[PDB]
Parts: structure tokens; sequence; C-alpha cells
RNA sequence: GGGAGACUUGAGUGCAGAAGAGGAGAGUGGAAUUCCAUGUGUAGCGGUGAAAUGCGUAGAUAUAUGGAGGAACACCAGUGGCGAAGGCGGCUCUCUGGUCUGUAACUGACGCUGAGGCUCGAAAGCGUGGGGAGCAAACAGGAUUAGAUACCCUGGUAGUCCACGCCGUAAACGAUGAGUGCUAAGUGUUGGAGGGUUUCCGCCCUUCAGUGCUGCAGCAAACGCAUUAAGCACUCCGCCUGGGGA
């Protein structure tokens, strides 16, 4: 649940916390564990391509078994574990012939529970089938976009998509998002939604907390000066003073549409949303 | 739930009366017994009957009606009620219309009249009032 | 008279399409017990078996 | 359940055939209380339940009262077998 | 323990082979629930009121079932018939 | 009144039965509206007292087939049922409260009321997060009018729905606190119980608990109430003391 710090300090003020009663160990996996360094949003040219990032705690990676393609034993589900490089939680879980994974944590799951993998798989939390497989209506999570590659749809903290019906070689699957897309048959997801459905709830608090979050201080465009920023420039403060507003390189802000135009997959998207 | 046996009593009497009935019925006590005497042997009532059963018994009330039925019983009283006892001394002792009426009154020498209370110089706890 | 208890069945299977066609007009409405002559108790019983029969597709919702 | 409260009554009968008693019932009643007291707890919206459950609280204070009005020995047993306060 | 009944409707182009095994599939997930199939038997293939998932005709099938109330048989039995594509509907009630 | 005893009518338990939109949880079914898509098809559709705004040749309205989604549950349906009240109406299952009728095995007054407290408490409203078809404060436009910040018409946001948590107010009304006992009848209806017939159904009598109407005695200023008292009585609680100010 969510706890709310007591106003001890202003810094500590309206802040709010997860609780992590979900979490059962704080023993990460050492043979899962990955080493990962922060790129502090800057390329191999060194350069700084996306801003506001930076800083914060160290992390290690935790190898998520996305694909969830070892359809031949069940796993039992060892722990709930504390993910730093994802908003929703991982679970441990070790398979019968010995192999050892971690995966999403869905909403609902418990330690002990015996998922499973592949065509013939029940329709339960955490098992993972092929979308032909899957009943219209389910709710789903860790779609994959294309077959083998592993899940990239619906991995964040709460997310869920829905099944709403077949057609051809796809299935129609509205996403988190509310966009209804086709998606190829033989792509695989998981049932049930992503746990730690309260991570939205958090109040972070303190601009330190942020920092910690890797999040580096964001700057109005409305305070550089014209050479930095459209906005920038004016004596006190002044509005937008433009035909619209408009991002640092000159791309307009409010309701200009981004997406490729010419982009394949607008095939296979039935209803847009966002 | 009922608080006041005897005041039922009364009141089970004064409509009995009311719609000029011929008897009437009610639980037994001793208290009742010596009321329902009382008014026997004061002409009030015609006449008084008990039953043996296996609860407390019962007694039944045997109304008198004059000629042309008129009602003897005029009306009856709960002088003193459980919410407020009514206890008065010797010299107290009320008179109902100047004696044409009756107040039963329970004493260390039982349960008598008011003339009677009054005759031998006792006071008590005022039951009622009857005319 | 009361078809019901003249016929003194207490049982009302929902599956029973014959005796629940008797209760319900053309359109499949639900006939008033003042029509059918029927009472309380079976009128309540009935109503619940044809609510079911419709849902399980024995009689029909309209017409 | 009947066989819960069957068995129940044999064990605080205070003699053979005493279905009522202050032992009994409020034993019986105690059993009740816990159940219902899961109940709500599972179906915390369930108001109308929860009066039943507040109406059955009371008739056992009622009748645990007149217990250690009567017999304060009996009164003391029997809230040590039931674990009661 | 309590008894119920359970209608369903078996989709009308189902094989014989096929609905057989459906029933069989069926009432082995009432027993390994917990819950004893007193019996179990095709009604009768009828016409439908009106058309149910395109359908207009069904095999309306009865399972006399009981179980302990607190038995998941029953939820069972409703999660996987809904789940499934040749029933075309179900309903279970208590009985006498 | 206190103490020591006994008793079963009050009260409760036991045993055998009855009905119910009682409550909560999770599902599910059809009608219909709206929207989306595709045919057919041509000039209106919509609406008023009359109009206009509005939608429509970018092909509407209509009509046919589908899909999505929200909300409420036609017929049954009834001064019918249930709940302390608010209130509860599709169907299914899980949990669950209460009520009533028998019997008389059990306890043996264990009961009533109940300030202060605690709990629930329509609609609107508030917070967080969802949902959002229809309706609809605000708002916009068109009418009306002397004016029309309205009635009327066309749209339409919050809200109305869900989960959690606040709010605790209503003509929250039977404008009638609860408990108990007594006092003509007549006639409906709901759930039982017993008997006398009846082949069963059913018909008659009795009786219990609700719900209605009519109507004695009595009460009332009158209106009217009248075994569901506003009559006759007792216990406890709440509340009133001219109107305004308030
Ligand atoms: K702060
Ligand atoms: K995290
Ligand atoms: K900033
Ligand atoms: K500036
Ligand atoms: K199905
Ligand atoms: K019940
Ligand atoms: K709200
Ligand atoms: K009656
Ligand atoms: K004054
Ligand atoms: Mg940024
Ligand atoms: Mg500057
Ligand atoms: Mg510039
Ligand atoms: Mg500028
Ligand atoms: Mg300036
Ligand atoms: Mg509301
Ligand atoms: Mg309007
Ligand atoms: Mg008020
Ligand atoms: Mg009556």
């Amino acid at each position: 649940a969510i706890k709310k710090y007591k106003p001890t300090t202003n810094g500590r003020r309206n802040m709010t916390s997860s609780d992590f009663a979900e979490i059962t160990t704080s023993t990460p996996e050492k043979s899962l564990l990955q080493p990962l360094k922060n790129n502090a949003g800057r390329n191999n040219n060194g350069r700084i391509t996306v801003r506001h990032q930076g800083g914060g705690h160290k992390r290690q990676y935790r190898v998520i078994d996305f694909k969830r393609n070892k359809d031949n034993v069940a796993a039992v589900v060892k722990t709930i574990e504390y993910d730093p490089n994802r908003s929703a939680n991982i679970a441990l879980v070790h398979y019968e012939d010995g192999v050892k994974a971690y995966i999403l944590a869905p909403k609902g799951l418990e330690v002990g529970m015996r998922l499973v993998s592949g065509p013939e798989a029940d329709i339960k939390v955490g098992n993972a089938l092929p979308l032909e497989n899957i009943p219209v209506g389910t709710v789903i999570h860790n779609i994959e976009m294309k077959p083998g590659k592993g899940g990239q749809l619906i991995r964040s903290a709460g997310t869920s998509a829905q099944v709403l019906g077949k057609e051809g070689k796809y299935v129609l699957i509205r996403l988190n998002s509310g966009e209804v897309r086709m998606i190829l048959a033989t792509c695989r997801a998981t049932i049930g939604s992503v746990g730690n459905e309260q991570h939205e709830l958090i109040n972070i608090g303190k601009a330190g907390r942020s920092r910690w979050m890797r999040k580096r201080p964001t700057v109005r465009g409305s305070v550089m000066n014209p050479n930095d920023h459209p906005h920038g420039g004016g004596e006190g403060k002044t509005p937008i003073g433009r035909k619209a507003p408009v991002s640092p390189w000159g791309q307009p802000a409010i309701g200009y549409k981004t997406r490729n135009k010419k982009a394949k997959s607008d095939k296979l998207i039935v209803r847009r949303r966002t | 739930v009922m608080t006041d046996p005897i005041a039922d009593f009364l009141t089970r009497i004064r409509n009995a009366n009311m719609v000029k009935h011929e008897t009437l019925e009610v639980p037994a006590s001793k208290i009742k017994r010596d009321i329902a005497e009382i008014l026997k042997r004061e002409g009030f009532i015609r006449d008084v009957e008990y039953i043996e059963d296996d609860k407390q018994g019962v007694i039944r009330v045997f109304l008198k009606y004059g000629k042309n039925e008129e009602r003897v019983i005029t009306n009856l009283k709960r002088i003193s009620k459980p919410g407020l006892r009514a206890y008065v001394k010797a010299d107290e002792v009320p008179k109902v219309l100047n004696g044409l009426g009756i107040a039963i009154i329970s004493t260390s020498e039982g349960v008598i009249t008011d003339k009677e209370a009054r005759a031998k110089n006792i006071g008590g706890e005022v039951i009622a009032y009857v005319w | 008279v009361d078809y019901i208890a003249a016929n003194h069945i207490e049982y009302i299977d929902y599956k029973d399409t014959e005796l629940l066609k008797r209760f319900i007009s053309e359109r499949g409405k639900i006939l008033p017990r003042r029509v059918t002559g029927t009472g309380a108790k079976n009128q309540r019983k009935l109503t619940i078996a044809i609510k079911r029969a419709r849902i399980m597709g024995l009689l029909p919702f309209v017409s | 359940s009947q066989e819960r409260k069957n068995e129940i009554i044999k064990e605080y009968a205070r003699h053979e055939g005493d279905t009522g008693s202050p032992e009994v019932q409020i034993a019986v009643l105690t059993e009740d209380i816990n159940q219902l007291n899961e109940h709500a707890r599972t179906h915390k919206k369930d108001h109308h339940s929860y009066r039943g459950l507040m109406k059955k609280i009371g008739h056992r204070r009622n009748l645990l009262a007149y217990l250690r009005k009567t017999d304060i020995q009996r009164y003391r047993e029997l809230i040590q077998r039931l674990g009661l306060r | 323990d309590t008894k119920y009944e359970i209608m369903y409707i078996i989709r009308p182009n189902i094989d014989e082979e096929a609905k057989t095994a459906l029933v069989e599939r069926f009432d082995t997930i009432l027993k390994d629930n917990g819950a004893e199939v007193i019996e179990s038997k095709d009604w009768e293939k009828r016409r439908l009121a009106y058309e149910m998932n395109g359908f207009r005709e069904g095999i309306y099938h009865i399972v006399n079932v009981t179980s302990p109330s607190t038995a998941g048989a029953i939820n069972e039995f409703d999660r996987l018939a809904k789940i499934n594509d040749d029933i075309i509907r179900h309903m279970i009630v208590k009985v006498e």
C-alpha cells in the first residue's frame, strides 16, 4: 500500500511512498544480476541527446525473461522482489529442471504459484500463451510484437491490455493507451495485469528524491535566452509570444502529431488514441 | 412490558365497565385479590371468583349494573404508580367524593379502604380511587 | 382456477416449456396472475422459471 | 451450522438436555459472533448483517450480566472456558 | 452438501467425438474439483428461441451434481465453460 | 427495597417448518438509445402554439446487417413482499442478517426504555483513481417578451455510474417514539398452523403474524382516528411554552 509521511520536515511534508509489503526479499539473484552504467542521456558521440537525465543511485540490471519460451516445465514463484530498473516489481521463479529466472510481477501473483507457458497452458495469472490461444476479453500484459522477440507492450506498473477478437492471422488488442490494433497471432503474452498498481499514486515529495531517481532539473524555455530556446528572451515574464509553443528545436509542443505519416504499422492500427 | 399490573387490572375493569361487559378475567395476584374483595364487599362489583391454573391463577370479576343497566362503577384511578409512589399519613387519608367513593389503601394492617384506615388511625400507600 | 395447484405440482422446472407456454402470451410477455387465475407464490415461481428459460433460450424474450 | 451448534451445546450443557442456559447460549453466541466477525471482515460493506452481529453481541452481553448476577463462580468459569473478558 | 443442476448448450456443428470428449472433460473437471456428478446426460437437440452466437440450434446437455458449497467445482466449471467455444451458454441452479 | 428459596405466562435457547426487490461479493441475459462501419436510397430530417437554431447533396432522415460501449432492468407488478430507517425490482452462484408459524424439550424474569456514546443514514456535494450510452445544473445558440439572466426548442460540461474515503442533511412523513395489556364488528389481501368435508384440487370453520378499506364505544377544536387508536391504562426517552429578530 501507500504510506504517507508525517510533516516532520517541509521536505517530508506531503510525501508518500510504497510500504513494499508485496516485496518478500531484498536479496537479488547473483546469477541474474548484470552490470549497468548510467549513460546520463549521452550517446556514443558523448553528446547529451536526451536532457534531464544523469546522476542518481547506482543500479544493477536484473535479466527479465520477457520471452517466456520455456514451455517444457512449470516455474514456481519463489520471491517478489524490487527492481530498480522498472516501475513494476519482478518475481524470481525456479523451473522444476533447476533454471532460475525473473518475470514481471502480475497483479495477484503469489509466492508458490506454479506458472506455465505454451499453447496448452491454462488461462491463469502469470501463465504465458500465444495470442491465438487466449480467449477474447482476456486481460494480458507482456505482449511481444514479433514472435520469439519477447514481450514489449504492456510492461509498466499497473498496465494491462484486453483481447477483443481475432481476424485472419491477427488478434485485435486494446492496449493500455486505448489504442486498438492488430498483433500477429503467433505472438505471446502473459495473462493478468502488471502488479504494483499503486505506483502512480506516489508523491515524490522533494527534489532530492527525483535526483535519486536520476532526473536532473528541467528548465523552462521561457526563462532561457533567445539563442538558447525559441521562448527565451524578453523583458520580465513574457507569454509564449509565438504562433504556437515549440520545443527547444522549434517543434510545436501542443497538439502537433509526430508519428511518421507513412509508418507501416498504420495498416495494423485500427483505432488510435494518443 | 407490563410494569403496573394493578393499574392494568384497574384499566381492564374500567374498559369492561365502559362497554358494559358482564364479566372480565385477569391474571391473579394477592394484591389483585385484595382489591377485588374490597370492591365485592363495597358493592361496586357483583361477584368475584378464582381459578387455579399452572401459571399464577386467574381472577374473574362479575360486574354490577343497577336498574336500567346503570353503571355502579363510575371510574377508577391509579394513585400510587411505579414512576411515583404515593403515601399518606393517617390524617391525610383521602375521602373520595366526600365518601361516596372509596380509596383502596395498603397498610401494615393489610389492604383496606380509607374509611377503615382512618378508623384505625393509620396511613399507608394509596393504591387506588374508585367511584 | 390456479392451473399449477390444479395439476398439483409444487416444482416448476424452467425446462418445462410446455408448462411455461400457457403462462405467457403471444409476444412472450408474462401474463398477470389476476388473468391466469394463479396465486402469488406460484406466480413468483413461474416468473423465475420463465426468466431462466428466456436466458437459456427455451423461451423468446420478444415476439 | 446445526451440527457445530449441537456439538457446542453438548460441550457446554449444564446437564442432560440443557439446551437453554447462560452457558450454552453464551457459548453458541460467541461462536456465531466469531464466524460473523470473519464474514464482516470479508464484507465490510455488509452493514445489514453487521446489525445482526451487534444484536447478537448485545444479547450475549445481557446473558453474561445475568449469569454474573446469578452465580459469579459459574460466570468466571464460563469466561475462562470461552476466553472472554 | 448442496445439489446443483448445470444445463449447457453445445454448438450444433460439433462432431460426435468432439462432443463426447467435451462432456468427459467437463465432468472430469467437476469430479476433480471435489464435486460428485450424480448424472450427466445429453437432454435434447433443440431450436433456440433466438440466435445465440450466430446459432439457432443447440444441444442442451444436463449435469446433475452435488458438492459442498465451499468447494470450487461450480466456479471452475463456470470459468472453463465461459472460456470454451463449444459451449454456447450454461446455467447452474441449486435444486432440491 | 434487601436476603434466602420456589414457578413459568414475559424473555431467550432447543426441535420441525414458511416466505421474502433484506445485505455484500463475483459473474451473466435481452430490449432499447447513442456512436462506428458497410449496403440500398433521395431530398429533406428534426422541432414548436407558430417558428427558428440545428443535422443533410461532403448523401442526411429512413432502412438492413454487424461491431463497441455505458446505464437501467419492459411483461411478471399487486395500498404485494422485505428491511430499524434510508431503501431494496433482470438471471445465476458464494457468504450473510432478520422475520414469522408450529412444538413445549430446555433456562427461569435473564425484561422494557435508554441521557451521554457508537453505528447506519435518499438526493445533492467533496477527495483520489476509473468510467461515461442516455439525461442534464452551468454554459451556448434559437424562440417568446416591454424585458426573459426563465418557461419552450437545438446542443451541452460537472454530475448522474464504479472502488475507496469524507459529508450526516431531506415534506429523512403515517408531518403520529418505544414496550406492554384491555375495548364492537364487517370485508379484502400476504406467509403459516390446525380441524370438517372434499377422490385430490378445491370449499367451510378456527387461529397466528403483517398489510389495506369500512365502521361501534371512546376520543377530537374540527378535520378525522377507531385492535395497524389520535380510545382506556403504566414505564422510559426526546421535544414545546406568542410572532418576528433567527
Ligand atoms: K514536500
Ligand atoms: K521499482
Ligand atoms: K522547470
Ligand atoms: K524573460
Ligand atoms: K462459452
Ligand atoms: K434466511
Ligand atoms: K465524484
Ligand atoms: K387481516
Ligand atoms: K418576544
Ligand atoms: Mg525531461
Ligand atoms: Mg534570463
Ligand atoms: Mg530563435
Ligand atoms: Mg518571447
Ligand atoms: Mg511585462
Ligand atoms: Mg450520490
Ligand atoms: Mg434543455
Ligand atoms: Mg432536520
Ligand atoms: Mg389484521
